[PDB]
C-alpha cells in the first residue's frame, strides 16, 4: 500500500479529490483555511500511485504527497 | 605610530597604535585576528634577531677574507676540516649535527614553554638597558627597524648569489666598478626581456 | 600426487554444466515459491 | 663509525631531551585528548579492549614511564641507524 | 505469504514477479532489512567480508591449479620469448574436428586457451620454476580460503560477536592496519625477495627444504647490525646477466640501480627488494601515531577539531566531522572506493611504463589486456565512490551536527560548483570537437597543412625535467650541469636516464599534437562524468523541482508527470547516467593507449603521429584496419584459433544492442502487451490447466534502467575485449 | 587569444545590456521573442568599449547580484 | 600487595590474585572476560606442560648421546615408517585430547582420560599449583631459546652452554649474529 499525506497548507480547492481515479481522497470539514475544508485520505489501500492528485494541487509546495510503498494486487492495478 | 608606510593612507584599525614598529603596513590584512597578530608579533622579532646575526656573520666572514657565506659548509662535502677564524676545529659534520640538535632543542624548547615571551630581560639583559621599561620604546623600535633591514638584506644575499654567483662583498665591489653596467638589470636573470 | 586423471573434464564439465545447474534451478524454484506457515 | 657510540649516543640524547625538554609539552598535548572524552562506555569484553586497563605507574619523579622510554628510545635508535647507514655509503665501490 | 525474501515483509507480500527480482536486488542492502539494528548491521558486514576474502583466495587457488595441471609453465620458463602461455584446457562437446585442431597449440595434449593475465611472468619473476611449486601454492591458498570462511562463521557465534563499539575504534584499527597489515606484510615480502626470488633469478634454488641453510648475502647480518648497510649494495647483477642463471649475476640484495634489467626489460629485483624494505619502515613507523591503551599518540577527534582557519574562511572548519565519518558507513565506503579507485588507475599507468615482471613487455597481448582490465575496473569503482557519497547525504547526513563545517558549506555553494563544472565541460567539448572537425575537413579537402596542430609544450616540458633530451629544453635532469642531475648521478640517474632516452620502451613515450587532442578529450570525460556524479550527490537531498527529495530515498522511479515531468530525478538516476560517460571516457583512454602502442610495437609510430589528428584516421586506420583478422576468425572457407574472438565480438554487439531496448522503450508499452498474454493463456485449452503462482508484470521503471545499463556495459566490455585481444595477439602472437 | 576574447565579450556584454534594458519594460517577455531592433542597434555600437565599461561595473559593485536576492533550493 | 611485574604498579582489577602465579602481568588486558580467562588459564598450563616435557626430552636426548640433533629427528628413519606414524598419532592423540576437553567442560579442572583431576598420588595444593606454572613458564621460554639458538648458533642446548662457559665474552649472541657465514659455512 502507498502512503498519502495531506499537509496543513491545503486550501480546500477539492481538485485532488476530483482528479483521483480511484476515490482514495475526500473532503472533510476544517477551520484552518478560508474554505473551511481539508482533503483526507481514508482509503489509501486502493491507491495506485498515479499521482494525479499531486498534478492537481495548486499550493506550492504540494499539500498532498504520495510515497510509493509496498505493492499489492490493488496498488499494482491488476485485473488478473 | 612610528610612521606611515603609504603617506595619506589610513592605518588599519586592528593594528594597535603603540605596537613597536607600527607603520600601518598590512595590505593583505594578515593580522586582523588578534590571536594571529600575537603570534606574528613574536615571529617578527625572532626572525629579525636571527637575520641580524646571519647578516653580521655573512659579512664578517668575507670581510676578514675567509670566504663567503655560501662556501662556508663546503669543507663537510669535499672532505676538508672545519676552520673558525683560521683556527682548525676538530669536529665533523655528523658530530656537529649532534651538538646543534641537542643544544638548539634545549634552548628553543625552553623558550617555547614561555608561552610567547619576546622581551625576557633579566639574565638576557645583564647591562640593564631595558630595565627602565619606560624608555624601552625607542630601543624596541630600533631593534625592529634594524631587524627588518637585516631580513631584507639576507634575502638580497640569497637572491643576488643565485643570479650572479658572487659574494655580497664581491657584488658591492662590482657595482661600484661600473654602477650602470653591473646591477640587477644586467644579470640576464632578473629581467628576462632586458 | 596432485595431477587429476586424464578423464576428469569428461565427468566434471557435464556435471557442473548440466547436472548441478538442473538441481540448483529446481532447488531455487521450489524455495522462492514456498509459502510461509 | 663505531655503532656502539653512535647508537647509544643518539639514544641518550633523545632520552635526555624527552625527559628534560619535551616532557612538559608532551603531557599537555596528551590532555587535549581528554577534552574529547573516552572512546567507549560499556562493560562487554570488546568494550574493555578499548580502556586503559593497566596504568603504567613509575617511580621516576617526572613520570617518565616505560612507554615513554620505548617512544624516545625508538627515535634514538632510528636516528642512530640513519647516521650509520648514510656514513657507510662513503667509500662504497660499485654501490 | 511467501517465504522469500525473508528480510522484507513488503516484498514477501507482493503477488507479482517483482517479488523475485526485487528480493535479489535488495539482498545486500542490510540497512533496509526488517528489524535491522546498528549492531547487527556491522556484524553482518564483518561476516560478509570474510566471505569475500575466501572467494578471492579460492579464485587465486583455481588459477594456480589449472596452470600447473593444464598449462605449460615448465616449458614456458625455458624460452619465455617464443612460447605462448596456456590458461586452461578446453572440453567442449560442441566442437567440430577443425575446431579441435585449431585450438591445439603450444605442444599441448589437446585444445587450450592462451593466457593473457600475465600470471606466468608474475609467478616466474617471484621465484616459481616448476609445476610442483604451483601445486603447493594452490593447496596453500585453498587452505587459507577455508580458514577465512571458518572465521566468518566463528565471529557470528554468541560469544565471538564483536560489539558495536569495537567496530568504531578508529585509532586502534589504523595503528594495526598501517603497521601490521601494510608494514609487516611489506617487510615479509622483502624477506621473500631477499631469500627466494633474488636467488632464483641467479640460478640458485631456494625452497622450504633448504632455505635455512642458504645465506642470502655472503656477509650474513653483520652489515645489518653494525650499521654498514652499504655492504648489501655491492656487486649488483651486471648488464650481461641472463635471468634465472648464475652467469653475469651479482651478490647485492639491496640496490638503487633505477633502470630496467637489460634482458627482461623489467625492474631489477634488488630495487624491488629495497623498495619494499623502505616503505615497510615508513609504514611501521606511521602505525604508531594514534591513541590506544598505552597513553601515547594522537586522537583523531582532537586533530580535526584543531584545524579551523582563524580567519573563518572555512567556517567551523572540521568540527563535527569525526562523528560524521565514524558513524556513516556510506561515507567510509565512499572514501575507500575513491582512494582504491584512484590507486587502480595508478597501477595501470605505472605497470605499462615500468613493467615489473620479467618478459612482460614483449608479451604485447598481456600488456594491452592488463592496462585495459584495470582502467575499466577503476572507472566502475570511481562511479561507486560518488554513488555512496550521494547515499550518505540522503541517509546519514545530519545538518544539525554538521552546522557550519566544511561538509555543510559544500551544499551552500553547490550551484557554484555545478555551474563551473558545466562551463569546463562545455568549453572542452566545444573546442576539442571543433578542432577535430576542422582537421577532418582539411584532410577531406586535401590540405593537411591547414589543420590546427598544437604542440604539447607543457607535457613535453615535464618530460625534459625527467631527462628526455629529445625536445632540447635542457632542463633539470636534461641538463648535465644542474644540481639535480649531479646529486643523483651516482645512485639511480644512470639507469633512469638510460631507460627514459630509449625510445623502444613505454617509459615516457614521445608525444606530439595527436596526444594533445586526445588528452583534452580525456579531460572532457573526467569533468563531465564528475559533473553528473557531483550533481547527483549535491542535489540528492532536494532541489527546486523537488524540495523534499530526501523523503523518497536514494532510488525511486520519478515524481510523476506533474510540474513538467520528473523522469530520472533521483540521485540513483544521476549515477545511472554517469556510467555511460564513464564507459565513454575509459573507452577513449583505452583506444588511445592501444593505438599508440600498436604503432610502437610495429615500429611505425609515424602512422599515429599523422592519422591521430583527425577522427577519420581513428575510424579508418585503427578500428577498420585492425578488424581484418578478427572478423576472419571463421568464414565460408574455414576457421582458425581466432574464431572464438570473432564469435565473442558479435556476441558483444548483440548484448549491447539488446540494452537499447530496455533504455528506449519504457514500461507502459510492455505492461499492456503482457495483459493480452495473460488473457491468451487463460483462454487456451490444454494450457490453462497449468498456471502461474506469481502474476506476470512488466519490469519496473527503475529495474529496466539497471537491466538496460547492465546489457549496455556487458556488450561494451565483451566487444572491446575480443577486439583488443584478437587484434594484438594475431598481429604478433 | 585576445582577439577572440574581445569579440566574445563584445557579444556577451551587448546581450546583457539589452536584457537589462527590457527588464524595466511592462512586458519583458514580449521584448525577447520580438526584438526591439532600434534599441539593439544602439547597444550594438556602444559595445565596442565593453572592457572599460565591464571593469568599472566590477569596481562599483553593480556587476553581481546580492546573495540574498538569488533563489536557492533547500539545503 | 603481592609482588608485581613492574615495581610500584598496582595490578589491574580483572586480575584478583586467585589464579596460581598471578603477578598482575597483563599489559594488553587480554584476559578480562571471565569466560576467556578461565580458558586461557587452562591453555597456559597445557602449553607449559608440553613445553616442560619437550625441554626435558631435548635435554635428555642430548645428555644421553642421542643423534642427530633434536631438529633433525624427523629426518631419521625408525622401525615404523613415517607414513604409519602419523595415523597412529592422530587417532591416539585425538582420543586423549577429546576426552581431555570433555572433562574440562564438565568439571573445569585438568585431568587425564576419565579422571578429573588426575592426582593419583594425592599431591595437590595451592603451592603445587603455583610451582607448576612457574616451572611451566620457564620451560616455555626455554624451548623458544632452543629453537632460536639452533637457528643462529646451530648447536644443541648443552653444547651452546659449554661454549659460553669456556669463552663467556668471546662466545655469545653478539658473536653468532655477526658470524653466520662461518657457523653456517661448516
Ligand atoms: C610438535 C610439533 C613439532 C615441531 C615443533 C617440529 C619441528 C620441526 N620438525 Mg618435526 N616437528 C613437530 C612434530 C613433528 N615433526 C614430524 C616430522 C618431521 C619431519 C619428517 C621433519 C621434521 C622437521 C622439523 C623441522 C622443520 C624444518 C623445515 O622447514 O622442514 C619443513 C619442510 C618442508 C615443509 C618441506 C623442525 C625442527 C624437519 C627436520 O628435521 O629438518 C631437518 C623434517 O625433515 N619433522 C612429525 C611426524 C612424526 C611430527 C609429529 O608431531
Ligand atoms: C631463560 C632462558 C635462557 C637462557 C638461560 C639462555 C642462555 C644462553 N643463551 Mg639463549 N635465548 C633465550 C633464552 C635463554 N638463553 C631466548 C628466549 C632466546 C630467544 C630470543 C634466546 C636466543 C639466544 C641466542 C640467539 C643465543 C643465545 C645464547 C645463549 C648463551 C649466551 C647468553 C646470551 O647470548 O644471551 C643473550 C641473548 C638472549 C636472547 C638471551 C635472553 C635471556 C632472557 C633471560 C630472556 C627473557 C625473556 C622474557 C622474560 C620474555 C618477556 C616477553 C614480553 C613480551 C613480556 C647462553 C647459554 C647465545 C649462544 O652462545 O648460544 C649457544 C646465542 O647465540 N640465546
Ligand atoms: C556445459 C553444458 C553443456 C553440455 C555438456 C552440452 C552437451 C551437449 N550438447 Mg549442448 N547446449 C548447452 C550446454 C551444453 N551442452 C546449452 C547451454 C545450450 C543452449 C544454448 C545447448 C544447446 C544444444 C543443442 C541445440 C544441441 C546440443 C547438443 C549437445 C551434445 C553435443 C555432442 C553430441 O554429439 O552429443 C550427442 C549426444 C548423445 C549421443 C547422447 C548424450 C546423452 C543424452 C543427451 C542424455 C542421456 C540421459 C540418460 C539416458 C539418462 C539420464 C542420466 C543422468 C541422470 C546421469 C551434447 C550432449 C546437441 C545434441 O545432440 O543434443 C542432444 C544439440 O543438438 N546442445
Ligand atoms: C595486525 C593486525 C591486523 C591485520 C593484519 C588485519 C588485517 C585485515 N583486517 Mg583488520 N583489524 C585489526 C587488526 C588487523 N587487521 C584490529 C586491531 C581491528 C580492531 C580495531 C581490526 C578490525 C577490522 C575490521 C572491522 C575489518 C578488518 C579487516 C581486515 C582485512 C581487510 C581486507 C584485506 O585483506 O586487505 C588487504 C590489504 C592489503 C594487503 C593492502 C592493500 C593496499 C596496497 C597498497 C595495495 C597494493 C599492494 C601491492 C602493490 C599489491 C600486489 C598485488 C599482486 C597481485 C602483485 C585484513 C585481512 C576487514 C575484513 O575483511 O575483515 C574480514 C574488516 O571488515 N579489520
Ligand atoms: C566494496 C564496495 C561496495 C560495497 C560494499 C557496496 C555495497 C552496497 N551498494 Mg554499492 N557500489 C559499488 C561498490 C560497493 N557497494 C560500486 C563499485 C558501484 C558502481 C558500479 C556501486 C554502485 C551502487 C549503487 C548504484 C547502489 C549501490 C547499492 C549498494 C547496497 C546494496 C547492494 C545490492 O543490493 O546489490 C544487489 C545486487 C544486484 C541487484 C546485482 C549486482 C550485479 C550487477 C547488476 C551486474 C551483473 C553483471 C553480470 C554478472 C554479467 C554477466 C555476463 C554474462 C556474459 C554471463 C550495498 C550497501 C545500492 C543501495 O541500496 O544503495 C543505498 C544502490 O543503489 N551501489
Ligand atoms: C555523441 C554523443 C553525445 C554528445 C555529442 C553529447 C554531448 C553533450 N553531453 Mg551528452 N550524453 C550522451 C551522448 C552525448 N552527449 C549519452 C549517450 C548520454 C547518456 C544518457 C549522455 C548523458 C549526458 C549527461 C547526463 C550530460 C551530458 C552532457 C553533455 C554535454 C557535455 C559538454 C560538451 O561537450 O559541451 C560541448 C557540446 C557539444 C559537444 C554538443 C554538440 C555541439 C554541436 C557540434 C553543435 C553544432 C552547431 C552547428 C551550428 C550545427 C547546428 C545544426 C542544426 C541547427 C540543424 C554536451 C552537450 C552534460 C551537460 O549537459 O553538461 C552541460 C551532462 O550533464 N550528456
Ligand atoms: C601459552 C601461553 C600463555 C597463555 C595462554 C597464558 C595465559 C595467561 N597468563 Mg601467562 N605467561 C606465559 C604464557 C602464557 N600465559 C609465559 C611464557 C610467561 C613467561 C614470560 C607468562 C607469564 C605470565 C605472568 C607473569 C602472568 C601471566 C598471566 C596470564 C593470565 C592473564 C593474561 C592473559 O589473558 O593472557 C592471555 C594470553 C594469550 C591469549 C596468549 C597470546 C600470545 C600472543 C599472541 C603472542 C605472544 C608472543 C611472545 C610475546 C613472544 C592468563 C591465564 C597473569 C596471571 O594472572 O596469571 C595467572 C600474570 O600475572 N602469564
Ligand atoms: C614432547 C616430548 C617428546 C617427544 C615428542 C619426543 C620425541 C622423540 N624422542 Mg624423545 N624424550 C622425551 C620426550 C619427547 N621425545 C623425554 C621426556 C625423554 C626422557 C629424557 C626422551 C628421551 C629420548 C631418547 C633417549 C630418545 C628419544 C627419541 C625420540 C624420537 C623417537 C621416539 C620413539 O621412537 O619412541 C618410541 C618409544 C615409545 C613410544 C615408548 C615410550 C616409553 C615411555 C622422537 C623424535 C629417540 C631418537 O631417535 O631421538 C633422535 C631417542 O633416542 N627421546
Ligand atoms: C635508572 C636511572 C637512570 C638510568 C637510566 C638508563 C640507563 C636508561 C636506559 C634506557 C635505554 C638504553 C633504553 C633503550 C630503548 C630502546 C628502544 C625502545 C629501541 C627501539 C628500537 C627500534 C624500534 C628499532 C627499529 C628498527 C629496526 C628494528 C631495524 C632498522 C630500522 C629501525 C632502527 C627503525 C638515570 C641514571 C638516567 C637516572 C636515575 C635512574
Ligand atoms: C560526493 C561525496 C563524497 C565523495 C567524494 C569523492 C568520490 C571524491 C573523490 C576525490 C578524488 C578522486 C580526489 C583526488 C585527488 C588527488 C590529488 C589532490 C592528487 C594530488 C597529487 C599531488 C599533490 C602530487 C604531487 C607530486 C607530483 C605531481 C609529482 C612529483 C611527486 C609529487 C608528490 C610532489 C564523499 C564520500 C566524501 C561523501 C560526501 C559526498
Ligand atoms: C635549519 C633550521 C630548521 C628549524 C626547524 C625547526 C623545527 C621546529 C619543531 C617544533 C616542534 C614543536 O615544538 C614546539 O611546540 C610548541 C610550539 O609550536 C611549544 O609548546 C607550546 O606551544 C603552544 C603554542 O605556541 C603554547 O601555547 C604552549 O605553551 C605549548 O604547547 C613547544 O615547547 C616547542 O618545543
Amino acid at each position: 500500500a502507498h502512503i498519502v499525506k495531506i499537509y496543513d497548507t491545503c486550501i480546500g480547492c477539492t481538485q485532488c479529490v476530483r482528479a483521483c481515479p480511484l476515490d482514495v481522497l475526500e473532503m472533510v470539514p476544517w477551520d484552518g483555511c478560508k474554505a473551511s475544508q481539508m482533503a483526507s485520505a481514508p482509503r489509501t489501500e486502493d491507491c495506485v500511485g498515479c499521482k494525479r492528485c499531486e498534478t492537481a494541487c495548486p499550493t506550492d509546495f504540494l499539500s498532498v504527497r504520495v510515497y510509493l510503498g509496498s505493492e499489492s494486487t490493488r496498488s499494482m492495478g491488476l485485473s488478473y | 605610530k612610528a610612521g606611515n608606510w603609504l603617506p595619506g593612507s589610513d592605518a588599519p584599525a586592528w593594528l594597535p597604535d603603540d605596537l613597536p614598529g607600527n607603520y600601518g603596513f598590512d595590505p593583505l590584512s594578515l593580522g586582523k585576528e588578534p590571536a594571529s597578530l600575537k603570534r606574528f608579533t613574536e615571529s617578527e622579532v625572532i626572525h629579525g634577531r636571527w637575520a641580524m646575526l646571519g647578516v653580521a656573520g655573512s659579512l664578517a666572514v668575507e670581510l676578514l677574507g675567509y670566504g663567503n657565506w655560501y662556501d662556508a659548509p663546503l669543507w663537510a662535502v669535499n672532505g676538508g676540516k672545519a676552520t673558525w677564524f683560521g683556527i682548525e676545529v676538530p669536529f665533523d659534520l655528523n658530530a656537529l649535527l649532534a651538538f646543534e640538535f641537542v643544544a638548539m632543542a634545549a634552548a628553543e624548547g625552553q623558550r617555547g614553554d614561555a608561552g610567547g615571551v619576546v622581551y625576557p630581560g633579566g639574565a638576557f639583559d645583564p647591562l640593564g638597558f631595558a630595565k627602565d621599561s619606560s624608555k624601552s620604546g625607542e630601543l624596541k623600535l630600533k631593534e625592529i627597524k634594524n631587524g627588518r633591514l637585516a631580513m631584507v638584506a639576507f634575502l638580497g644575499f640569497v637572491a643576488q648569489h643565485a643570479a650572479t654567483g658572487k659574494g655580497p662583498i664581491a657584488a658591492l665591489g662590482e657595482h661600484l666598478a661600473n654602477p650602470w653596467g653591473a646591477n640587477f638589470a644586467t644579470n640576464g636573470i632578473s629581467v628576462p626581456f632586458f | 600426487p596432485f595431477v587429476p586423471p586424464s578423464w576428469a573434464p569428461s565427468v566434471f564439465v557435464p556435471l557442473t554444466g548440466l547436472v548441478l545447474p538442473a538441481i540448483a534451478m529446481a532447488t531455487l524454484f521450489v524455495y522462492i515459491e514456498k509459502e510461509a506457515p | 663509525l663505531d655503532p656502539q657510540i653512535v647508537i647509544s649516543g643518539s639514544t641518550a640524547a633523545f632520552l635526555a631531551i624527552g625527559r628534560f625538554v619535551f616532557l612538559g609539552y608532551q603531557r599537555r598535548e596528551a590532555n587535549f585528548d581528554s577534552t574529547v572524552g573516552p572512546k567507549t562506555t560499556g562493560a562487554t569484553y570488546f568494550d574493555d579492549l578499548q580502556k586503559n586497563s593497566t596504568i603504567f605507574a613509575t617511580n621516576d619523579p617526572a613520570g617518565f614511564n616505560i612507554i615513554d622510554v620505548a617512544g624516545w628510545g625508538a627515535l634514538g635508535h632510528a636516528v642512530g641507524f640513519a647516521v650509520l647507514a648514510i656514513n657507510s655509503l662513503q667509500g662504497a665501490n660499485l654501490s | 505469504t511467501k517465504l522469500f525474501p525473508k528480510f522484507s515483509q513488503g516484498l514477501a507480500q507482493d503477488p507479482t514477479t517483482r517479488r523475485i527480482w526485487y528480493g535479489l536486488a535488495m539482498a545486500h542492502d542490510f540497512e533496509s532489512h526488517d528489524g535491522m539494528t546498528e549492531e547487527n548491521l556491522y556484524q553482518k558486514i564483518f561476516a560478509s567480508h570474510f566471505g569475500q576474502l575466501s572467494i578471492i583466495f579460492l579464485w587465486t587457488s583455481g588459477n594456480l591449479f589449472h596452470v600447473a595441471w593444464q598449462g605449460n609453465f615448465e616449458q614456458w620458463v625455458t624460452d619465455p620469448v617464443h612460447i605462448r602461455p596456456i590458461a586452461h584446457a578446453i572440453w567442449d562437446p560442441h566442437f567440430g574436428q577443425p575446431a579441435v585442431e585449431a585450438f591445439t597449440r603450444g605442444g599441448a595434449s589437446g585444445p587450450v586457451n592462451i593466457s593473457t593475465s600475465g600470471v606466468y611472468q608474475w609467478w616466474y619473476t617471484i621465484g616459481m620454476r616448476t609445476n610442483q611449486d604451483l601445486y603447493v601454492g594452490s593447496v596453500f591458498l585453498a587452505l587459507v580460503s577455508a580458514i577465512f570462511l571458518f572465521a566468518g562463521w566463528l565471529h557470528l557465534q554468541p560469544n565471538f560477536q564483536p560489539s558495536l563499539s569495537w567496530f568504531k575504534d578508529a585509532e586502534s584499527r589504523l595503528n594495526h592496519h598501517l603497521s601490521g597489515l601494510f608494514g609487516v606484510s611489506s617487510l615479509a615480502w622483502t624477506g621473500h625477495l631477499v631469500h627466494v626470488a633474488i636467488p632464483e633469478s641467479r640460478g640458485q634454488h631456494v625452497g622450504w627444504d633448504n632455505f635455512l641453510s642458504v645465506l642470502p648475502h655472503p656477509q650474513g647480518l653483520t652489515p645489518f647490525f653494525t650499521g654498514n648497510w652499504a655492504a648489501y649494495a655491492q656487486s649488483p647483477d651486471t648488464a650481461s646477466h641472463v635471468f634465472g642463471t648464475a652467469q653475469g649475476s651479482g651478490q647485492a640484495i639491496l640496490t638503487f640501480l633505477g633502470g630496467f634489467h637489460p634482458q627482461t626489460q623489467s625492474l631489477w629485483l634488488t630495487d624491488m627488494a629495497h623498495h619494499h624494505l623502505a616503505i615497510a619502515v615508513i609504514f611501521i613507523v606511521a602505525g604508531h601515531m594514534y591513541r590506544t591503551n598505552f597513553g601515547i599518540g594522537h586522537r583523531m577527534q582532537a586533530i580535526l577539531e584543531a584545524h579551523t582557519p582563524p580567519s573563518g574562511s572555512l567556517g567551523a572548519g572540521h568540527k563535527g566531522l569525526f562523528d560524521t565519518v565514524n558513524n556513516s558507513l556510506h561515507f567510509q565506503l565512499g572514501l575507500a572506493l575513491a582512494s582504491v579507485g584512484t590507486i587502480t588507475s595508478l597501477v595501470a599507468q605505472h605497470m605499462y611504463s615500468l613493467p615489473p615482471y620479467a618478459f612482460q613487455a614483449i608479451d604485447f597481448t598481456t600488456q594491452a589486456a592488463l592496462y585495459t582490465h584495470h582502467q575499466y575496473i577503476a572507472g566502475f569503482i570511481m562511479c561507486g565512490a560518488f554513488a555512496h557519497g550521494a547515499i550518505f547525504f540522503i541517509r546519514d547526513y545530519d545538518p544539525e551536527q554538521n552546522k557550519g563545517n566544511v561538509l555543510a558549506r559544500m551544499l551552500d555553494h553547490k550551484e557554484a560548483l555545478i555551474s563551473h563544472l558545466s562551463w569546463v565541460s562545455l568549453f572542452l567539448g566545444f573546442h576539442t570537437l571543433g578542432l577535430y572537425v576542422h582537421n577532418d575537413v582539411m584532410q577531406a579537402f586535401g590540405t593537411p597543412e591547414k589543420q590546427i596542430l598544437i604542440e604539447p609544450v607543457f607535457a613535453q616540458w615535464i618530460q625534459a625535467a625527467h631527462g628526455k633530451a629529445l625536445y632540447g629544453f635542457d632542463f633539470l635532469l636534461s641538463s648535465k650541469t644542474s644540481a639535480a642531475f649531479a646529486n643523483g648521478q651516482s645512485l639511480w640517474l644512470p639507469g633512469w636516464l638510460d631507460a627514459i632516452n630509449n625510445n623502444q620502451n613505454s617509459l615516457f613515450l614521445t608525444i606530439g599534437p595527436g596526444d594533445f587532442l586526445v588528452h583534452h578529450a580525456i579531460a572532457l570525460g573526467l569533468h563531465t562524468t564528475t559533473l553528473i556524479l557531483v550533481k547527483g550527490a549535491l542535489d540528492a537531498r532536494g532541489s527546486k523541482l523537488m524540495p523534499d527529495k530526501k523523503d523518497f530515498g536514494y532510488s525511486f522511479p520519478c515524481d510523476g508527470p506533474g510540474r513538467g515531468g520528473t523522469c530520472d530525478i533521483s540521485a540513483y538516476d544521476a549515477f545511472y547516467l554517469a556510467v555511460f560517460w564513464m564507459l565513454n571516457t575509459i573507452g577513449w583512454v583505452t583506444f588511445y593507449w592501444h593505438w599508440k602502442h600498436l604503432t610502437l610495437w610495429q615500429g611505425n609510430v609515424a602512422q599515429f603521429d599523422e592519422s591521430s589528428t583527425y577522427l577519420m584516421g581513428w575510424l579508418r586506420d585503427y578500428l577498420w584496419l585492425n578488424s581484418s583478422q578478427l572478423i576472419n576468425g571463421y568464414n565460408p572457407f574455414g576457421m582458425n584459433s581466432l574464431s572464438v574472438w570473432a564469435w565473442t565480438f558479435l556476441f558483444g554487439h548483440l548484448i549491447y544492442a539488446t540494452g537499447f531496448m530496455f533504455l528506449i522503450s519504457w514500461r507502459g508499452y510492455w505492461q499492456e502487451l503482457i495483459e493480452t498474454l495473460v488473457w491468451a493463456h487463460e483462454k487456451t485449452p490444454l494450457a490453462n490447466l497449468v498456471y502461474w503462482k506469481d502474476k506476470p508484470v512488466a519490469l519496473s521503471i527503475v529495474q529496466a534502467r539497471l537491466v538496460g545499463l547492465a546489457h549496455f556495459s556487458v556488450g561494451y566490455i565483451f566487444t572491446y575485449a575480443a577486439f583488443l585481444i584478437a587484434s594484438t595477439s594475431g598481429r604478433f602472437g | 587569444t585576445f582577439g577572440f576574447l574581445y569579440v566574445a565579450g563584445y557579444i556577451g556584454y551587448v546581450g546583457r545590456q539589452y536584457l537589462i534594458a527590457v527588464k524595466g519594460e511592462a512586458k519583458p517577455t514580449d521584448k525577447e521573442i520580438i526584438i526591439d531592433v532600434p534599441l539593439a542597434t544602439k547597444l550594438a555600437w556602444q559595445g565596442a568599449g565593453w572592457p572599460l565599461a565591464a571593469v568599472q561595473e566590477l569596481q562599483r559593485g553593480t556587476l553581481l547580484e546580492k546573495e540574498e536576492n538569488i533563489t536557492v533550493s533547500p539545503r | 600487595a603481592r609482588p608485581t611485574w613492574l615495581p610500584g604498579l598496582n595490578p589491574p582489577a580483572h586480575l584478583k590474585g586467585a589464579l596460581a602465579g598471578d603477578n598482575g602481568f597483563d599489559p594488553l588486558g587480554l584476559g578480562q572476560d571471565e569466560g576467556r580467562l578461565k580458558w586461557y588459564a587452562e591453555a597456559e598450563k597445557t602449553n607449559g606442560r608440553w613445553a616442560m616435557m619437550a625441554v626435558a626430552g631435548i635435554l635428555g636426548q642430548e645428555l644421553l648421546g642421542v643423534t642427530p640433533a633434536w631438529w633433525e629427528a624427523g629426518a631419521k628413519e625408525y622401525d615404523i615408517p613415517a607414513q604409519a606414524l602419523t595415523p597412529i598419532e592422530f587417532i591416539v592423540m585425538g582420543f586423549l585430547e577429546i576426552k581431555r576437553y570433555q572433562g574440562f567442560k564438565q568439571t573445569g579442572t585438568s585431568g587425564f582420560i576419565n579422571s578429573f583431576p588426575f592426582d593419583p598420588a594425592g599431591m595437590n595444593s595451592p603451592s603445587m599449583a603455583t610451582k607448576e606454572v612457574k616451572n611451566g613458564r620457564l620451560a616455555m621460554v626455554a624451548f623458544i631459546g632452543f629453537c632460536v639458538q639452533a637457528l643462529a648458533t646451530r648447536t644443541q642446548p648443552i653444547e651452546g652452554l659449554t661454549a659460553h662457559l669456556a669463552d663467556p665474552f668471546g662466545k655469545n649472541i653478539t658473536y653468532y649474529l655477526t658470524h653466520l657465514p662461518e657457523t653456517l659455512g661448516s
